[PDB]
């Protein structure tokens, strides 16, 4: 009876995607995690429920990993990736109580998914990618739903001069950045008397800059600025910035692996300009009052760089709270009609997997589950994907005249990392422990 | 078989719910309908309030006012 | 006890389980089920009423199910499988639904709401077939292809003949009026199924008072009493009192003036058939000889009325009320005797186009003769219903793809929240002809989506189900043609079902 | 052999309950032979040596 | 469903399995035994008597004893082969369920089976419309496999003879109405009697003539009625007289006077039999004279065997008839004798109407599964596993005969499949010396309507129980 | 006796079963994970992976392994099929024994079978005397096979370029030395086991019909000689037929498809002539083999025929285990 396995990992991936599902959208409800340690912690980010899951069952170990390829393709929508392919297993148990076979309803997904990329293909708007305005309102509308909303639009435009290092320190604020062609460091170039040196060679351990108590003294005899303390993640940057090589040897000290910089000194950071070699790169100087907020702004940019890498690879733009989710489960509808064997049954469970987001959107913003995606089935019939759940007001409106939009990649990659996930779950006939 | 004072009162108070909860979807032209059975079996579907009290015969006395 | 999300969830599977048991034996390969009668006796078959009837279950859920039976049949009678099968499939979706949050309220009126959706789908695919002219070709050739889903189908033409014409002699295709009190199914054990006769008239299993008596009644006189022409006696014993010789020669006296007084009372009056209660003896049967006048003997309690409608005569209690008004009418009286069997029933034909016909079945088995009385009286629902609506739609599982794709199309067209009823009467009308290929033995999904295309992409016209193991769909060209009448009240009744459970949350009984 | 059906076990009972009989009266052959015991339900006893009554 | 279609097959499993022991010459034994009584303890080996006493209570197996009275009642042989076969079909049915197969395919393939395997009984019947002789010789082999696994199997030589000289004596419709068998105490198996003139198992009178000549047959306040009534009689103008009742003496002497031989106390077959024999009427009813077909009879001899008058007539239209007279020595052996007869007549009448026979011994049935498995190479994909199914069945029925008879059944039977596959479509298994045999040079042989209505009921019984999936229990009253 | 015969049949039907889901084109995949090691969690549907990793506890199911591990080193590919064709015979063996057979006359059964087994094979194998172009044509497909079932079906038949090609320009013995990461790791693989088969194409040119037409003439051959056999020899021939019959119903059930229909048409295709019938993995229905191009090697089933066979003979043998103390 090979029914005990597929039931089983149904009901695993099941119970994971049936409690992260209220920590949607903004507007989702937090969840109460209780640590191993004892302690506890409050929070909605949905990759942190998952990273403290300690799941152990493979159905839901998948899950997990799921959610972090969605975080390197597009870098949004984390928690949607699992809720759907938590909704596509709970229809499946549906269709193998018909007596359908798994890999059935693999191949009738492959055409969902075909299908699935071409409604939002038609409903999309193509934009230019070099029209920076249109860069600074995609970046600008999406960083409003993340924490730091207030200064929003002034680091939004940061990421789009710049395009990649973020250096951050205490003092100061959030509004004042400059972009840094060459790179910076979060060191100081003690115990060091100089600390401003023109014609700068620079190798990694003539070398005037080394970026590395009796060495400390012979060193400066010879005026030549010693940096110590350096991580391994500068290691990787400066040597594409510069042009620089390590040197792990005191006799491998020579001419071919130093470097050149018109200018290296401490204006405490090391601005550190004229790379003068080869390259692509840029450093951005950001600065902020407490711990907490700096880290929260190094994120900031970093989710806003996600969604200028999301208008690179699909220049194209969709209404968001789940606008094109309703042409999405209304279309394939229609395109089952026209066909047989078991590819319809099949395609028509597809679309109602995607029919549960704007019904947890509604229930996450107060509105009634199915009074929400009801109307919102005519109004795209007889409208388009511009009406659609506001989260913000608490009611249907007009997403586009709302000022919220997502790019295409988004919900393109969450499709695609989540149905081709519930495939490896249809091909899995029963599991065993080796050693 | 005796029992007064504060939870006297709650004894009647959230039995008399129980009889409100037996013809609470009944109220209305669009209400929804009640199955009672006697004896004989015969069942009876209907919404009107005063013949589902007729053949349920609650024992308890709050329920009887 | 069971109010709120989990009122239903107790009802629907309480209803899902005569769904589920019934579903196989749904269309001409359905597979049958075991009865096990109170009194120990046995039968196997596939009638959707008989399961119904002998399913002694004590859920209250499942008891109303049975009462939709008793109006169905009246109506469909060939369908009664198929209209629980939709009532339990819309149930099992609707419990999609509750789980969503829906009152049972709306999933009922969107089902009306999608049930008028497809009606109105009926009547357009829907073709005539004696329109502006009345045939008898079309009309028994359709009902061949009724009797052909039962064992009966090696003798089913000479049965399809009988019964269309059994409606059309009573019953009158202008006046659409057709009456079943009027046709009676009758049946003995011995023969075959081509073996069946139909006696215009009505006919009961008793002989004459004599074997000397004349065996055809060519005259129009029939005396229908309760009291024989005989010495008087009461319902039990005359008991005739003798005390010695004395008594015995002055009573014997006695019977011998009412030996000739009521024997030739029936000669005075006109009558020549006399259909009696109670039996003669030989002294009054030797005078009947000399009289040639035949008499019918211990004639039944509900056999008396059945005479008196197709006849027109009338019960009269006394040989002395006897008239000419009072006689009944018949063309031709006779004994049919059958091999070596003294049944000798009595066959009265009115030998006309009279309003009281009655079907005699034969057969070499009495449980093959039984399945007969029903397959014949589905044929007479379905010509029935043609007499109402000469219009057709092509059974077989095409009306309800058909009708789907009509509804599916209409759920677009409604912002309300009955439109997820709409879609889900739609996938619960796609299981009554899933049904069809899953008890055929084949693959019931890739069977059923291969019809979708063939009425959308092929042709607009729909097309039938190989359920018969045929050569290929499109029964049409097979000639397996369903009532619109019944298509129509299959999807009303069973809304009409689900009307009734969903607005019922909760049971009561001390 | 796995031999689900087993007919042959219903023949050991067969044999069992018919060498039970000849085993009790195995030592009752012959003159010399032992003498055996017969109690009634209600007390009747008696000891005989004839093969037939026991 | 999946409780439902295990309870049916398992029930009706557990009645094949039950008497599947009786088949073959050499079958088991098998006690009979009711609970409660010491006087109904009783052991036999035929089984269409067993099934017909035993109860069952599942309803899915009834049906499957039900079908076999029809086999017994028509037939009269063949009956355990019916319920045997129409079992192991459902045994390997259940096993085709687990592999995802649908109980109405199976229907379909079988169906296609069963002309496959009525077609191979039809190549192979052998028609005999000449030599008498050898017909003679075949209708030996059709009756000592009758009588094969009963009570008269030692002397098995000695009843052929006699079930067979019947049918030479009739030479003509099957109708075992002018076949009488009489029931006598005293001598042994081979002692029994054989007549021509339809001879009779009743005594009448005190003393009535043993010889009368031209005789007409008339089927059928104490001493003033009963002369009356003897007087109705005589109106008619006959010479002898029989009546359903006990005759009393005294109008058993008015008789006398005429010389109308008076027999009394006749049975339902002693009327209905002699109807066709003496050529004469039922008459139940004689008040009217001069109104019913009167008999005709030459000779109406009187032959005392076992100790009791016996009634012997001659000179009777169509007089083909005769009488076995069976002999025993107490009742319970006369009761065993009469069956066994009756049912080789049975066969023995239908091989009369039908003249061709196949060959037996598990002969005929291992050609049935060749032809249906030839019937594989054109057949749609589902239809070719059932066709597999019922062949598997087919073979399986000399496989429970070499059990029972103790023979390797793995080696005799199998050998049979490479024996008929190429050519020699007459090897059996050999019962006497347990080995494989042509049946043509053995002369063993059944009829050919036998092996075909065994055929039909256990392809029918089986069908009925493949339609069922749920069964339903209503109250019992 | 009892305890000791069923710790050999189940305890391979167990190895049988778990290898069952990864037949054919459309098999299914596999999840293993170690103990102690929990970052060892991975994914796939190599038979040759499956087994080699599992620890395996049963001594009767230990030289299963072992026996089919020469065709992953000979041969490289159908490891599989050996495994599945052994695991058949011993189930219906198992039930061969209720009804009072001998494991040793099995074993005669089937050494007359393998010959008339072997007989169809030559009889349906097509060697090239001639038509290289026809040759190079077919070794696509004998290429095309072997990559079925893994991660390179979006460039499967660009694959089967880059191997066939390979040998024609190596033009030596069956050596193949002289000729992210996971995506390298999987081609790199299939390319050795690709090669390997073709090696021996070319030095034997005689190839039979795929898509589970070569396991059903070799079936009809047998069921064929259960009518040319003594008695008990002849029903180990009927469950040796049984387990061919079965070997593309497991494909079938793989690939979702109805494998009571499509699988036993097959049978009544080659009773009566036409000895090229095969399944269409594609478009799920019953074609010719010769039209639609598909083709294995026979040096290949020749092996897996041999192998599986006798790596059944030693566990059908065997009725008892001695077991010593553990060191």
């Amino acid at each position: 009876k090979p029914a005990q396995i597929r039931f089983s990992n149904i009901s695993a991936a099941k119970a994971v995607a049936d409690a992260i599902r209220t920590s949607l959208g903004p507007k989702g409800m937090d969840k109460m995690i209780q640590d191993g340690k004892g302690d506890v912690t409050i929070t909605n980010d949905g990759a942190t429920i998952l990273k403290q899951m300690q799941v152990l069952h493979p159905a839901a170990r998948m899950l997990v990993e799921l959610s972090k390829a969605q975080d390197i393709e597009a870098g949004d929508g984390t928690t949607s990736v699992v809720i759907i392919a938590g909704s596509l297993l709970d229809s499946c148990t549906k269709l193998l109580q018909k007596g359908i076979h798994p890999t059935i309803i693999s191949e009738s997904f492959q055409k969902a998914l075909e299908k699935g990329i071409e409604i939002l293909t038609d409903m999309s708007r193509p934009v230019e990618l070099s029209d920076r305005e249109t860069l600074l309102n995609s970046a600008t509308t999406s960083l409003n739903s993340k924490v730091v909303s207030q200064y929003s639009s002034l680091l939004s435009p940061m990421s789009v001069n710049a395009v990649i290092k973020i250096v951050k320190k205490l003092g100061g604020t959030i509004d004042d950045c400059e972009l840094v062609e060459g790179l910076v460091l979060t060191q100081k170039v003690s115990n060091s008397g100089i600390t401003r040196v023109e014609k700068a060679k620079i190798g990694l351990i003539g070398c005037n800059v080394l970026l590395i108590d009796l060495a400390l003294h012979f060193l400066n005899k010879m005026k030549i600025m010693v940096i110590k303390d350096i991580e391994r993640e500068d290691i990787e940057f400066i040597c594409k910035t510069i042009g620089t090589k390590p040197v792990a040897h005191i006799d491998q000290f020579t001419a071919d692996m130093l470097g050149s910089a018109e200018l290296a000194e401490e204006v405490k950071l090391l601005k550190i300009t004229g790379c003068a070699s080869p390259g692509k790169t840029v450093t951005i100087v950001v600065r902020g009052s407490n711990k907490l907020v700096i880290e929260e702004a190094e994120r900031s940019i970093h989710d806003a760089l996600c969604v200028i890498r999301c208008l690179v690879k699909k220049r194209a733009l969709i209404a968001g709270g789940g606008a094109p989710e309703i042409e999405l489960a209304l279309r394939l509808t229609e395109y089952s009609r026209t066909l047989s064997g078991m590819e319809s049954y099949c395609v028509r469970a597809f679309a109602d997997a995607m029919e549960v987001i704007p019904s947890t959107l509604a229930e996450n913003a107060g509105l009634n589950p199915i009074s929400t995606v009801t109307e919102l089935r005519n109004r795209h019939a007889q409208g388009e994907k511009t009406a659609g759940i506001n989260v913000r007001k608490g009611g249907i409106s007009n997403i586009l005249e709302e000022l919220v939009v997502q790019p295409l990649l988004v919900s393109v990659s969450a499709l695609t990392l989540a149905t081709e996930t519930v495939r490896s779950i249809l091909k899995i006939d029963d599991v065993v422990n080796t050693r | 078989d005796s029992s007064q004072g504060i939870p006297q009162l709650v004894s009647n108070i959230s039995a008399c719910q129980v009889i409100a909860e037996a013809v609470r979807t009944t109220l209305g032209p669009r209400g929804m309908d009640k199955l009672i059975v006697d004896g004989r079996g015969k069942a009876t579907i209907s919404n009107d309030g005063a013949t589902i009290l007729k053949l349920l015969d609650v024992v308890h006395p709050a329920a009887k006012t | 006890r069971l109010m709120g999300l989990e009122a239903l969830k107790s009802h629907i599977m309480a209803a899902k389980a005569v769904a589920n048991t019934m579903r196989t034996s749904l269309g001409p390969n359905g597979l049958d089920k075991m009865m096990v009668d109170k009194d120990g006796d046995v039968t196997v078959t596939n009638d959707g009423a008989t399961i119904l009837s002998m399913m002694d279950v004590d859920h209250q859920i499942a008891k109303l199910m049975v009462e939709l039976s008793k109006s169905q049949d009246d109506e469909i009678g060939d369908g009664t499988t198929g209209v629980v099968v939709l009532a339990g499939a819309l149930l099992e979706e609707a419990e999609q639904l509750l789980d969503r949050g829906i009152h049972p309220i709306r999933i009922a009126d969107g089902y009306e709401q999608a049930a008028r959706v497809a009606i109105e789908h009926l009547d357009k695919i829907s073709d005539s077939v004696l329109v502006d002219i009345k045939d008898t070709e079309p009309l028994i050739q359709t009902a061949k292809t009724t009797l052909g889903s039962k064992v009966v189908n090696s003798c089913h033409r000479q049965m399809a003949e009988i019964a269309v014409n059994a409606v059309l002699t009573v019953a009158d295709m202008e006046r659409r009026d057709v009456d079943f009190e009027l046709i009676k199914v009758e049946g003995k054990v011995g023969g075959r199924l081509e073996d069946t006769k139909l006696i215009k008239g009505v006919i009961v299993d008793k002989d004459f008072s004599h074997p000397q008596m004349p065996k055809k009644v060519e005259d129009a006189k029939i005396a229908i009493l309760t009291c024989p022409f005989e010495p008087p006696k009461p319902k039990t014993k005359h008991k005739l009192d003798v005390t010695s010789v004395e008594d015995y020669k002055a009573l014997q006296k006695y019977e011998k003036e009412k030996f000739e007084e009521m024997i030739q009372q029936i000669k005075e009056t006109g009558a020549n058939l006399a259909i009696c209660q109670w039996g003669f003896d030989d002294e009054a049967n030797h005078l009947l000889l000399q009289n040639n006048l035949p008499a019918v003997r211990w004639v039944g309690g509900p056999e008396i009325e059945l005479i008196a409608i197709a006849t027109g005569g009338r019960i009269v209690p006394r040989f002395s009320e006897l008239t000419a008004e009072k006689l009944g009418f018949a063309g031709l009286v006779q004994e049919i005797s059958f091999g070596t069997t003294k049944d000798k029933m009595l066959v009265i034909e009115q030998c006309k186009n009279s309003r009281a016909v009655t079907i005699f079945i034969r057969g070499g088995n009495k449980m093959i003769i039984e399945e007969a009385k029903r397959s014949l009286h589905d044929a007479l629902c379905v010509i029935r219903n043609l007499i109402r609506d000469n219009r057709v739609v092509y059974g077989g599982g095409a009306a309800e793809i058909s009708c789907a794709l009509a509804v599916s199309q209409e759920a677009d067209k409604c912002p309300t929240l009955e439109q997820y009823a709409m879609r889900a009467f739609a996938d619960a009308l796609e299981v009554i002809p899933m049904a069809l290929s899953e008890n055929s033995g084949m693959n019931p999904i890739q069977t059923m989506t291969e019809v979708r295309a063939r009425q959308v992409k092929e042709m607009n016209p729909a097309l039938g189900i190989d359920c018969l193991h045929k050569g290929t769909n499109d029964m049409k060209q097979q000639h397996v043609i369903e009532t619109l009448i019944g298509k129509k009240q299959q999807i009303s009744l069973a809304t009409q079902m689900v009307r009734m459970i969903l607005k019922i949350d909760d049971i009561r009984k001390p | 052999y796995q031999d689900r059906d087993k007919p042959a076990q219903i023949r050991f009972s067969n044999i069992s309950a018919a060498k039970a009989v000849a085993d009790a009266i195995r030592t009752s052959l012959g003159p010399k032979g032992m003498d055996k015991m017969i109690q009634d339900g209600k007390g009747d006893v008696t000891i005989t040596n004839d093969g037939a009554t026991i | 469903a999946e409780t439902a279609r295990l309870t049916s097959f398992i029930g009706a499993i557990a009645i094949g399995d039950l008497v599947k022991s009786t088949l073959g010459p050499k079958g088991m034994d098998k006690i009979l035994l009711s609970s409660g009584r010491d006087a109904s303890l009783m052991v036999t080996n035929d089984g269409a008597t067993i099934l017909k006493n035993i109860g069952v209570d599942n309803p899915a197996a009834k049906v499957l004893v039900d079908m076999s009275r029809v086999q017994d009642d028509e037939v009269g042989d063949g009956t355990t082969s019916v319920t045997v076969l129409a079992a192991e079909l459902l045994r390997e049915a259940e096993s085709l369920i687990a592999k995802k197969i649908h109980p109405q395919t199976i229907i379909a393939g079988w169906r296609e089976a069963t002309k496959a395997a009525r077609e191979a009984l039809l190549s192979s019947a052998v028609d005999h419309g000449s030599d008498e002789v050898k017909f003679r010789q075949d209708l030996m082999n059709i009756a000592g496999t009758t009588l094969s696994s009963k009570l008269l199997t030692h002397h098995k030589d000695h009843f052929t003879k006699l079930a067979v000289e019947a049918v030479l004596r009739l030479k003509g419709s099957g109708n075992l109405e002018a076949i009488h068998i009489i029931k006598k105490l005293g001598g042994s198996l081979a002692d029994s009697y054989l007549d021509e003139g339809f001879l009779l198992d009743k005594k009448i009178g005190v003393n009535q003539p043993k010889r009368i000549e031209n005789a007409k047959i008339l089927i059928a306040a104490e001493k003033e009625k009963m002369k009356e009534k003897v007087e109705r009689i005589l109106k008619h103008g006959i010479n002898c007289f029989i009546n359903r009742q006990l005759i009393y003496n005294y109008p058993e002497q008015l008789f006398g006077a005429a010389g109308v031989m008076a027999i009394e106390h006749a049975d339902f077959a002693g009327v209905e039999r002699l109807a066709l024999v003496t050529g004469g009427e039922i008459a139940s009813t004689f008040d009217h004279p001069e109104l019913v077909k009167l008999g005709s009879c030459k000779l109406i001899e009187e032959v005392m065997i076992g100790e009791d008058k016996l009634i012997h007539f001659s000179g009777v239209a169509l007089g083909e008839a005769c009488t076995i007279v069976l002999r025993g020595a107490t009742q319970q052996i006369l009761d065993e004798a009469e069956r066994s007869l009756h049912d080789a007549l049975c066969v023995l009448a239908q091989t009369v109407k039908d003249s061709r026979t196949v060959y037996g011994g598990g002969c005929s049935e291992m050609l049935m599964a060749h032809a249906v498995t030839q019937l594989a190479n054109r057949t749609p994909g589902k239809e070719a596993v059932a066709m597999e199914s019922y062949a598997k069945a087919l073979r399986m029925l000399p496989t429970i005969i070499a059990d029972n008879a103790g023979y390797d059944s793995a080696d005799l039977v199998a050998q049979l499949r490479a024996a008929h596959s190429e050519g020699n479509t007459t090897a059996g298994l050999d019962m006497r010396e347990g080995t494989i045999g042509d049946m043509a040079i053995l002369g063993i042989t059944e009829s050919f309507q036998v092996k075909r209505q065994v055929l039909l009921s256990a392809a029918e019984a089986a069908e009925v129980i493949l339609r069922v999936d749920n069964i339903i229990k209503a109250a019992p009253r």
